[PDB]
Order: structure tokens, then C-alpha cells, then sequence
RNA sequence: GGAGGUCAACAUCAAGAACUGUGGGCCUUUGCCUAUAGAACUUAUAACGAACAUGGUUCUUGCCUUUUACCAGAAC
RNA sequence: GUUCGCGAAGUAACCCUUCGUGGACAUUUGGUCAAUUUGAAACAAUACAGAGAUGAUCAGCAGUUCCCCUGCAUAAGGAUGAACCGUUUUACAAAGAGAUUU
């Protein structure tokens, strides 16, 4: 369905006229799984018409919490350590392609290439030693029963170490306030009142 | 309106042998091609492993006007097409039973709405007057009973039979029917002399 | 194919999603192709989904970095009023916009301290949480708007489109009814069939009547009925009041 | 006969025709396959192809599974499957005639579906109310590539041309206009040889444009109207009657 | 719409106009779901009746319909007045409606007519 | 008389069936898919005999549905026969 | 039988602080009183969702050439 | 193809093969739809004019219509969107007067 000029493919035009009520589902059910800036590359679970008008990703990213505020929390560190370090940083030009380009094709031009190293904020040995080896997966525990119920990915119980390893490790975004005098004022009744 | 619709009438002929037929109702498939506007559109097939797929062309209204069948066009009791159910209604009881045919696309789907029963159908629609023309046909038809160069053919005979019965009396034929120079022509002189001898 | 559906060849839409003209068009041209809020609208959504995944492209290629992929799509979530033009077609998404840009300020001074003034942030996910819950908003009505286009498209117009009384026509509906509403009460006094050419012309003292009723003109008609004159003096003492 | 060997492929399917025709407009539309911006009256071409009855007829994949249908692509002359066509590759004969009874009535020999009435200018399928057999014949001029050939020698090409498509009832060249009109005995010959004629030339190895026969039009078969011809009618008249002697008979013995 | 009666017992408006047609309201989905087209004129009175004359209505071409509303099509044609019918009334305890006119005021019995 | 009390009942039974179906009739045909969430809820002989076994079809979500349906102008026969009369009795303007 | 599923269907999820079943008595079924068995999930700085968008109608405003598109408070 | 048997043959000795053979498992897809002219989108170019109530130049709101187009539209635009400007005879009678005939 790249170039359709047949007398075949009458139906499949009306099939993509058909398609646009349908196509801020797709483009949202695309964008809500966006990889993450610590992994490479996800595979979806995508759902699509047989003549090709319209592909939804069906999937939705369920993740842990604690887990996944320390994700962030390595990858803003390590992000403002390397805008320390850089002395020129190249942010690129957009848009990114010129307007009378295709887009390439996957399976050609991008499949065939080795990915490249994504942020990964380099772990100690010993401070971190119980979510060294899972911190930067995609879901980091998604086979591991002890630690979760199963791939359905829905609940998750941890250990004393294991948590309180992710609560150093995000620093920068955890609350830090402790008491709820700290709100005395600017607690939500107030604001109503 | 579509709350309560009439059920359709298939053809007996064209439903088939099978004694159980399954047909797909769409309450808004095609557009009737008589009437112009839409119905439930049914397609159906005889046996289960028939190659084509039988469905219904025309409207509901569109076949009780004229008594026929939808996915045939035939009058429902007789079995023949309209423009010779016409003929015989016309030939007997000379009415000119003709059935009026509408343009002008506002027009047929005008006439569509009205429930008229249209021309010949008035007869055939019920079974009396439709077993009494009958009667009146027996009387009817009581009533009633290498080249060669041809010449004298009759003024309305095509060239087909004359090959028929050559083909019987056993190539080419270039028959002008205006000039009657029925200039036949065998594929062999053997077969010229065949013709000759059996004549 | 929406575009060479409708009739319309000599716009082209390019592959970064932006509709331009291949020529100078006439105004009947110009007419005819008027597409809605509803296509640009889908058009910008498009192009806004174009610009990440090309992004994402481009760290796949090589050509870009894992910082400068971060720091690239968080601009891109910054600058959508500047990158798409979605603030023009449902100008609500301002709303949208400010929030992202008041992000940046809380993030920005946050991620700043202590080391200068550059590019490199790349902290995206509250303006990503932002344009999410805009999106889901923007499913129903995207979908009620497009399904109207396309059945426009595949089955006409409706003809029996009646006309709201609004502000626009509401001193012609007063005037309609206001000679209905005269016609019937003289209808019903006569003793005779009207026959109905004439009633057009027993209107033309009401609107006579009405012409010196503004101009304080006193309207006596010398041979005119009691009750006739009686029906058209309560009409216009309404109309006045 | 085409009983024997199975039916030759007439054309590799990457030596078809493409779409994208001609160049005729500016800016190429998408939804419809033609061209805009554009200047059109003729749109018309000389058919490269055409069938040749005896070489390349013969059995099918859907003749062994009994289809009524014969394939729009081998009378056109392009069929691109040969032993594997769904439909049936060759000249429709009394036996093939006598299956497609019941579905005549509504449709085509093709299996199209026919219209209420004709069209403005007697165009492709026909009409369901009217069983016609007689086809016109005309665009000759264009067809011979404006060779003038005595027209007593055109009716002669016109007669072998159609005389291999079927059995025909009458054939008759009009002197005054460029034109010839062909009854055929049944009516699915009639179809048939005017979807296979179309477009195509009157043209043959020994006439010194045989090489330059792929420039020009081609000629029109389209349906011939009511005849006027007093002779004509009568004739129409007398085999009415002798019809609806026919079906007397027939409905006499269903009662 | 000059006209509004309401249904005693199925949940129902009945409004007319100068639109020549009387429109029978769903009250929940609010959708024009039975359409009465029967006048030549604007309709000056919509009575609402529990049993099958159902709705009984008074145009401005000197007619009184009697309505079934699950058919589509009128019972019976009141033709005696002989000018606008401007006024109706159900009377309560007796199932007969009353129809004015521009002098002529008569009444009538329902579910014969 | 009045009518009585089991009239009544019928007759609002009856209609209050029928105005259910064309409710249900006229949510079922639109384009909403949140109206089907407020609707409230077969074999047929075609001849002397032939038992045919009438089902719908599984159709595309993304063609077009009633592809029959088409914004048409449409007049009607106004045809009847029941002729009914008009029961009439018998300078200044 | 056991574990599991980014599998489906069907019930159910915001209310006298609030649920269902059963036996006995009173009224004449509903309802009231009395004795008994069970109640998963959600909820008290109140709610399924430590998250948070848009649409309609009617009021009150703000930009002010008019309508879409809008400014930002309220009720449904 | 798998599995449970039931016989023969090779080594046999209770296994392992070749072979025949009864049972079990699994059981009817798809088409309303064929691949360039002949079964149906349309605009655009050259030529003429250069927008209604006007003496002249304009703002508009409507209406009726088997005309619609753009539009998410029940809003609003399309020259006040446009067409509207023509053709017009019988519910025909009463009184009086002047000539023709009986
Ligand atoms: O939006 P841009 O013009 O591209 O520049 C913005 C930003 O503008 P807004 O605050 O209006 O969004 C600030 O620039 P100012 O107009 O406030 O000076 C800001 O500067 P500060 O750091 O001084 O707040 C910052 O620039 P920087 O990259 O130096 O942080 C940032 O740039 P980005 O667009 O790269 O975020
Ligand atoms: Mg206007
Ligand atoms: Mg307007
Ligand atoms: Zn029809
Ligand atoms: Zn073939």
C-alpha cells in the first residue's frame, strides 16, 4: 500500500478515509509508550487492519514506583553530569528531515544498524549492589516471582534492602518533608478557603 | 418506514433444491436499481459449495409492482420475463397491457412509492384471472392449428441454418440477404462433391 | 486521499505534514478549498508525532547522542507553539502551552543550579504528562468532528437543515409571524372566500400603518372597515410597545 | 478443439499494461486513477492485444469446478493466468449457453451486473429489459487508419472478423455511413464479441500498415438502436409471435 | 410551534406549528420519533388522549384529525367547521372533545367520531 | 363513558412498545458509539416451504456502514381514495 | 491437579454510614418489629485513578467590527 | 501424523524393527468486491462581460425552491450564495333599448 493505483484497492481507500476518527487513539497509544531515555529500543504489541489503514500499539507501561522514580533520578544526574562535562553541546536542528523526503524505511535503513548507548548513569558495586543488575530494564522484574506476580506486570513486593537502596538512589526527587506542620498554610483547605 | 418491512420473494427457481438456505440480511446494502434508493439487500448461495454467490438486485416495492422475483426479474407465478408476460396479456383480451417504464431519477423513485401494481401484474397477481387467461390461450392455440453460388433464399431465413443443415448434409457462408448471392464456400472440393452427392 | 478525494490536486501536502499550494488559485478555487479546524487540527497532531519519532530516528541512525536525544524531544515538548501551529485551530491548547512553558521554569532552575546557562536538560516527562492529558481530551471531540467530515463525504448533505432563531434573524421572524398572526384574525372576519390574492394586499395597511406609526403620522384610511382598522390599531400598538 | 489442451497464457503479468495512463492532465489524482489540471476529449488508444480464438483457447482451473462465467481478460485479450483462471477461456457454445439461462435474465455473460437503461451513448453492459443482439460496428475510419478500402472488401473483414466469436444471424455494412451492424444468434456472443472487439483494428499481416497498425483510435462496438426498417420490424413482429406460440405451448403444459 | 400537550401516561410531548406536522416527542433521548403528516395548514390545537385516538388535533384548514399514533395515518376527518379551528377542549369527565371556530362551536364524541 | 381502566393499560402498553423500538432504532443507527449504552432491549419461509436461516454479517469497523445510506431529495404520491366530503351547512367589506 | 497470561465474557463499584440471606410475629404482597448466618473491593484532611483532560446548556464577566476560535468564575 | 491395541516376520524372549489391521484424536476458508478505454468525481485554459432594491454607490437580514457548495455544526459564510422579474379571459348573470323571423 505504498503506491495503490488499481481498480483493486477501491475498498481499501474508503478503509483509510475510514480510519481518521481513529487516528488521535493511535497517535496517543503511540506517544504514551515513548522507549525512555535509559533504554535503547522496546518492542510494542501493536494491532492493526489487514489492509494496512491503521496501526494502534496495545499496550499499556505499567511500572513500579519506586522504581521508576529512581530511573529518573539516575538519569538526572547523569544528565546534569554531562552538561558539566560537555563544553559544547549540540543541540540538534529541527525538523529533523526536510519536507520533501519519505520517511526511510525500518527494515532497510534503521534495522540493520547497531543500536547506540543510551543515558545509564554508571552504577557503584557494593553501595548498589541489589539493583545493579535490573535498575535499567524495561520492566525490571518482569520474570522474577518472588519479587512480582508475573508478566502480567501488576503487583509488586520487595525486600528491606532492595527498597531502601532505591530510596538513596532518588535523592534528587524524593519529597523530604517529613512532618505535616510544614503545610500550614499552603495545605489544599487552605487554598479552597 | 423499516419497522416493519415485508419479507422478500425469492424465486423458486433461484433459491435451489437445497432444503435449508442460509441469507445474509445488510438493512442497508445496495440501492435498488429500478427504484433507486436503498433496502436490505440479501445474498445468499444455493448450495454451500456453489462457486457464485446469488443476492438480490431490486427493492421490495419495485418487486410487488410488477410480481416478480428479485434476484431473478421473472413474474412470480409463471416464470417468464416481463416483456413477453406482457405480450401474452396484451394478445388476449387486446388491452395493450404494456408496462410503463420511468426516467428522470426523481421520477422512478416517484413511482416507486405508489403501490399500483404495475401493468401486466394486475392479472398474474391473483390466481383466478391468471388460470382464466390460460383457458383463453387453449383457445388461442386451438386456433392456430468449393464455391457454391445460392440463390431464391428465403428474405428472413438467417445464415445459420443453412450451416445447420449443411452441417446435417455431411467451412465458410457469405450470405447478403438484400441480393440473395449466398456465396457458400466448403473447405474442400472432396466436400463440395459430398454435398452434391447427397443432395 | 482525503484531499484528492474532495477534488482537490493542487494542494500538496509534503512529507513534514504542512498543506501549501502549487499555484495561484482563484477565489473560487479558494472557496472550494476551505478545509475545516478538523483537518489541520488532525494535521498538527501528525506533524507534532512526525517530529518525536524522527527524533527517535535520528538517535537510531547514530547521528545524534543519548544526551542530545533527551534534550531534543524535551524541546520539542516545550515548543510545540512554535514547532506545529496547533494554537490556531483550538486556541483552548494555550492552556497546554503556558503549562509546558511554566514547566520549564521549575525544571530550568532545578537542573541549572550550579552549572551555567546551555542546552542539555532533558528531563521530559512532566511536558510528556502534559500533552498526554491532552490528547485523551481530544480523542472524543477529534472523532465526533471527523466522523461528521467523512460522512459529508460518502453521503452528502442532510436537506433538512432548519435555521436556529438567533441574534441575525430575529427582527425578520418577528415580522413573519407578526403577518401571520394579523392575516388569520382578517381572514376569519370577512363573510366571503378572500380568494387569496388578495390578502397580500390587505397586508400593505399594516405595514402602512407601521410607517406612520414611526413617523407619528395619524393613518386614517377614509373608506376603511370598523373591525379591519380595529385588528391592524391592536397589532401595531404590539409592535410598538 | 478446446476439449484437449489447457488454455495457453496470452500475456506475462510484468508484460501488462500499467496504470498511471497516458499523461494526459497536469497533477496525477489518487482516489480516482486519472489526471487533473488537465485537456481530454479523445482518452482513447488502439488495444495492443487481442485474442486469437483457436491458438489460444482451451481448459482452465474453474472449468473443471463448472463456472458459468467467461473471462472478461481473455476476450480483451490479456488474460495473465492461463491454466489457473477462475473463469472460462473459450468461445461460448450451445452447451455453455444453456447453463447460463437462469442468470442472463439479470446479468451479463461476464457476469456483470445489467443496468436499467442503456446509457447516453449505448455504452459497455447492456439493459435488462430488452434482450438485444445486434452491434454496432463504427469509428472505422480510425480503425483502417484512414486506408480507403472499397466497402464491399470492409463488410468482407468486418464478416471474418466476428465470424470467429460465434454463430452469426445477419451481418449488414452501411454504404451511406460508416458503420455495420452484427446480429448474432444468441445473446452472450453478442457480449462476448463486443467486449473482445473493442478497441481493437480491422488491420491484417498483408495490408502495409500491419507495423504502423499501433497508432490511431481503434474502432467502437457498442449497441445498434431499435431498426427502422419496415422490413425489419415485420421480420421482428413475425418472430414475436412465433415466440409467444412458444411459451403458449409451455404454459399451457404447466397448468 | 404554537402547542404544547403532554401524554397522561407514557412520558411523550406533542408540540405543532406552522410546520403543518405534528411532532411526537420522546421525553428522555429527546429525538422527533413519530411524525403525524396529515394537514394543509398550521395547527392550532394538540389534545393528548390515554386511549387510541390518541392525539386529536385542529388545523387552520377547517379539519379535526383524530390521530393513531402507532399506524401513522388518521382515524377519522372532522370536516363540519367551515373555517380555522382556533380552539379545542378535552373534557374531563366524558372522553368528548369541543371545537371552536368563528362562530360555530360544536362537540364531538371520541373513539367513534 | 370514560375509558375504562384496562384500556388504558393496553393502550400504554402497546405504544410505549412501539416508541421503544424506534428509540432503539434511531440509537442504534448513529455514528456515537455512546448511545449504544442507552438503548434497552431469526428464521423466516420463503414459499409454501423452503426453511431458510436469515444472519447478519460481521461487517468493518472502518468502511462505511449502510452503504445504501445518502443524503436524497425525495417527493411522495399523495395517493388515497377515500374522498371524504365536507360537511358544510347549507358593500360593507 | 499446580503456577502463570499487557486473554475474553458477565455481574459490581459512592450510600438513613450506607449490604445481603433466613426464621417468627403484626398489617395485608410492600412495609414494621424481633432472633440468626455471611459481607470481596472503594472511603473520613472522604474515594475507584496519592493521576487528572475535554464537550453541552443557562447565568455573571473579559478581549470588542460580527460568527467560529476565545478570557475565567458558578450551577446542572 | 500421534496414540491404544490385534496378528505375521528379523534378532527374539517380552524387547526391538518391517508389514497388515480395528478404534481414538483433528472436520467445510473467501467474495455485496475480476487487472487500462465502453457504467459514469470534478475543476482549470482562450473569449465575453464586471455584482440587488440606483439618478450614483453601497450595509444587509429574511422568504419560497424536486439548486446547492465550504464548514465540527442547530453557529456562520458562499454577490443580501443563487434562481425570483415572465406568461395572464368563461362559478358570466339581471333589467332596459334597436333591427330579423314566427
Ligand atoms: O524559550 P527560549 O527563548 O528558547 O529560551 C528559553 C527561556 O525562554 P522562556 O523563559 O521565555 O521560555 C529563557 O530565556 P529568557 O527569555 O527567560 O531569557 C531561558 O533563560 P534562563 O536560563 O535565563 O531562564 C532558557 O535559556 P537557557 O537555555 O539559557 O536556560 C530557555 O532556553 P531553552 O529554549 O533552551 O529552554
Ligand atoms: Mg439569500
Ligand atoms: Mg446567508
Ligand atoms: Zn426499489
Ligand atoms: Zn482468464
Amino acid at each position: 500500500h505504498s503506491d495503490m493505483a488499481s481498480k483493486m484497492y477501491n475498498t481499501d481507500k474508503k478503509a483509510f478515509l475510514g480510519a481518521l476518527k481513529y487516528l488521535p487513539h493511535a497517535i496517543l497509544k503511540l506517544l504514551e509508550n515513548m522507549p525512555h531515555p535509559w533504554e535503547q529500543a522496546k518492542e510494542v504489541k501493536v494491532l492493526y487492519h489487514t489492509s494496512g489503514a491503521i496501526t494502534f500499539v496495545n499496550e499499556t507501561p505499567r511500572v513500579i514506583e519506586p522504581v521508576y522514580t529512581a530511573q529518573w533520578s539516575a538519569t538526572w544526574i547523569a544528565m546534569r553530569r554531562e552538561k558539566r562535562d560537555r563544553t559544547h553541546f549540540k543541540r540538534m536542528r529541527f525538523p529533523p528531515f526536510d519536507d520533501d523526503e519519505p520517511p526511510l524505511s525500518y527494515e532497510q535503513h534503521i534495522e540493520n544498524i547497531e543500536p547506540l548507548d543510551p543515558i545509564n548513569l554508571p552504577l557503584d558495586s557494593q553501595d548498589d549492589e541489589y539493583v545493579k543488575d535490573w535498575l535499567y530494564d524495561s520492566r525490571p522484574l518482569e520474570e522474577d516471582s518472588k519479587k512480582v506476580n508475573g508478566t502480567s506486570y501488576k503487583k509488586w513486593s520487595f525486600d528491606l534492602p532492595e527498597m531502601s537502596n532505591l530510596y538513596r538512589l532518588s535523592t534528587p526527587l524524593r519529597d523530604e518533608v517529613t512532618d505535616k506542620n510544614y503545610y500550614y498554610l499552603f495545605d489544599k483547605k487552605s487554598f479552597f478557603n | 418506514d423499516e419497522i416493519n418491512e415485508p419479507p422478500p420473494n425469492i424465486c423458486e427457481q433461484c433459491l435451489g433444491d437445497e432444503a435449508n438456505i442460509r441469507m445474509t440480511k445488510i438493512p442497508q446494502g445496495s440501492e435498488c436499481k429500478i427504484c433507486t434508493l436503498p433496502f436490505t439487500l440479501y445474498h445468499f448461495k444455493t448450495s454451500k459449495r456453489s462457486n457464485n454467490i446469488i443476492k438480490t438486485l431490486i427493492c421490495v416495492r419495485c418487486a410487488t409492482q410488477r410480481n416478480i422475483c428479485q434476484c431473478c426479474m421473472l413474474d412470480s407465478r409463471w416464470h417468464i420475463p416481463i416483456q413477453l408476460r406482457d405480450h401474452l396479456i396484451s394478445l388476449v383480451n387486446e388491452e395493450n397491457v404494456m408496462t410503463e417504464e420511468a426516467k428522470n431519477d426523481m421520477m422512478k423513485r416517484f413511482l416507486s412509492l405508489k403501490n399500483v401494481k404495475l401493468g401486466g401484474a394486475q392479472i398474474t397477481s391473483d390466481p383466478s384471472e391468471a388460470d382464466n387467461i390460460v383457458d383463453k390461450l387453449k383457445n388461442i392455440l386451438l386456433r392456430a392449428t468449393k464455391s457454391f453460388f445460392l440463390y431464391n433464399i428465403d428474405a428472413s431465413i438467417p445464415e445459420w441454418k443453412i450451416t445447420d443443415t449443411v452441417s446435417q448434409l455431411l467451412l465458410s457462408l457469405i450470405v447478403n440477404h438484400k441480393a440473395k448471392c449466398g456465396g457458400l464456400r466448403f473447405q474442400s472440393s472432396e466436400l463440395g462433391e459430398r454435398f452434391v452427392s447427397k443432395i | 486521499l482525503l484531499i484528492h478525494r474532495k477534488g482537490l490536486t493542487y494542494l500538496h501536502l509534503d512529507y513534514n505534514f504542512n498543506l501549501k499550494p502549487t499555484k495561484t488559485l482563484t477565489t473560487k478555487e479558494r472557496k472550494k478549498s476551505r478545509l475545516g479546524n478538523s483537518f489541520h487540527l488532525m494535521r498538527e497532531l501528525l506533524k507534532m508525532m512526525k517530529l518525536i519519532v524522527d527524533t527517535h530516528v535520528q538517535f537510531r541512525l547514530g547521528n545524534v547522542d543519548a544526551f542530545q536525544l533527551a534534550d531534543g524531544i524535551h524541546y520539542i515538548l516545550n515548543h510545540i507553539g512554535q514547532l506545529t501551529g496547533i494554537y490556531r485551530y483550538k486556541y483552548k491548547v494555550m492552556h497546554q502551552i503556558r503549562a509546558c512553558k511554566d514547566l520549564k521554569h521549575i525544571i530550568y532552575y532545578k537542573f541549572n543550579k550550579n552549572l551555567g546557562k546551555g542546552p542539555g536538560c532533558g528531563f521530559w516527562q512532566p511536558a510528556w504528562r502534559v500533552w498526554l492529558n491532552f490528547l485523551r481530551g481530544t480523542i472524543p471531540l477529534l472523532e465526533r468532528y471527523i466522523g461528521n467530515l467523512i460522512t459529508r463525504q460518502f453521503e452528502g448533505r442532510s436537506n433538512e437543515i432548519v435555521k436556529t432563531t438567533t441574534k441575525q434573524r430575529l427582527d425578520a421572524y418577528y415580522d413573519l409571524e407578526l403577518r401571520n398572526s394579523v392575516m388569520d384574525d382578517i381572514l376569519e372576519m370577512m363573510p366571503e372566500s378572500i380568494r387569496q390574492k388578495k390578502a397580500r394586499t390587505i397586508l400593505q395597511h399594516l405595514s402602512e400603518a407601521w410607517r406612520c406609526w414611526k413617523a407619528n403620522i395619524p393613518w386614517d384610511v377614509p373608506g376603511m372597515p370598523a373591525p379591519i382598522k380595529k385588528i391592524i390599531e391592536r397589532y401595531i400598538k404590539s409592535k410598538a410597545d | 478443439s478446446w476439449r484437449d489442451k489447457s488454455a495457453k497464457v496470452q500475456v506475462k503479468e510484468s508484460e501488462l499494461p500499467s496504470s498511471i495512463p497516458a499523461q494526459t492532465g497536469l497533477t496525477f489524482n489518487i482516489w480516482y486513477n486519472k489526471w487533473s489540471q488537465g485537456f481530454a476529449g479523445n482518452t482513447r488508444f488502439v488495444s495492443p492485444f487481442a485474442l486469437q480464438p483457436q491458438l489460444h483457447s482451451g481448459k482452465t482451473r474453474g472449468d473443471n469446478d463448472g463456472q458459468l462465467f467467461f473471462c472478461l481478460f481473455f476476450a480483451k485479450g490479456m488474460c495473465c493466468l492461463g491454466p489457473k483462471c477462475e473463469y472460462l477461456h473459450h468461445i461460448p457454445d450451445e452447451e455453455d449457453i444453456g447453463k447460463l439461462a437462469l442468470r442472463t435474465e439479470v446479468l451479463d455473460c461476464f457476469g456483470r451486473e445489467k443496468f436499467a437503461d442503456y446509457r447516453e451513448d449505448m455504452g459497455g453492459i447492456g439493459s435488462f429489459r430488452k434482450k438485444n443482439k445486434t452491434l454496432y460496428v463504427g469509428g472505422i475510419d480510425g480503425a483502417l487508419n484512414s486506408k480507403h478500402l472499397k466497402p464491399a472488401q470492409i463488410e468482407s473483414r468486418i464478416r471474418f472478423v466476428f465470424s470467429r466469436l460465434g454463430d452469426i444471424d445477419r451481418i449488414r455494412y452501411v454504404e451511406s455511413k460508416n458503420c455495420g451492424f452484427v446480429k448474432f444468434k444468441y445473446q452472450a456472443n453478442a457480449e462476448f464479441a463486443k467486449e473482445a472487439m473493442s478497441n481493437q483494428t480491422l488491420l491484417l499481416p498483408s495490408d502495409k500498415e500491419w507495423d504502423d497498425r499501433r497508432e490511431g483510435t481503434g474502432l467502437l462496438v457498442k449497441w445498434a438502436n431499435e431498426d427502422p426498417d419496415p422490413a425489419a420490424q415485420k421480420r421482428l413482429q413475425e418472430e414475436l409471435k412465433l415466440e409467444s406460440l412458444n411459451m403458449m405451448v409451455h404454459l399451457i403444459n404447466n397448468n | 410551534v404554537r402547542t404544547v400537550s403532554i401524554h397522561p401516561t407514557l412520558d411523550l410531548i406533542a408540540t405543532a406549528g406552522r410546520d403543518s406536522v405534528i411532532k411526537l416527542w420522546d421525553m428522555r433521548t429527546r429525538i422527533p420519533v413519530i411524525t403525524l403528516v396529515g394537514h394543509k395548514g398550521p395547527i392550532n390545537q394538540v389534545q393528548c388522549t390515554p386511549v387510541d385516538p390518541q392525539v386529536v388535533s385542529s388545523s387552520t384548514d377547517a379539519t379535526v384529525r383524530l390521530w393513531d399514533v402507532v399506524a401513522g395515518k388518521t382515524m377519522k376527518v372532522l370536516t363540519h367547521h367551515k373555517r380555522s379551528v382556533r380552539a379545542t377542549a378535552l373534557h374531563p369527565k366524558e372522553f368528548s372533545v369541543a371545537s371552536a371556530c368563528t362562530d360555530d362551536i360544536r362537540s364531538w364524541g371520541l373513539a367513534e367520531g | 363513558p370514560l375509558p375504562t381502566k384496562a384500556e388504558i393499560q393496553e393502550c400504554t402498553a402497546r405504544t410505549k412498545s412501539y416508541i421503544q423500538r424506534l428509540v432503539n432504532a434511531k440509537l442504534a443507527n448513529s455514528n456515537n458509539r455512546a448511545s449504544s449504552r442507552y438503548v434497552t432491549e431469526a428464521n423466516l419461509l420463503l414459499n409454501n416451504s423452503h426453511h431458510i436461516e436469515v444472519v447478519s454479517k460481521q461487517m468493518d469497523p472502518l468502511l462505511p456502514r449502510f452503504v445504501g445510506k445518502k443524503a436524497r431529495k425525495v417527493v411522495a404520491p399523495t395517493e388515497n381514495d377515500e374522498v371524504v366530503p365536507v360537511l358544510h351547512m347549507d358593500n360593507e367589506w
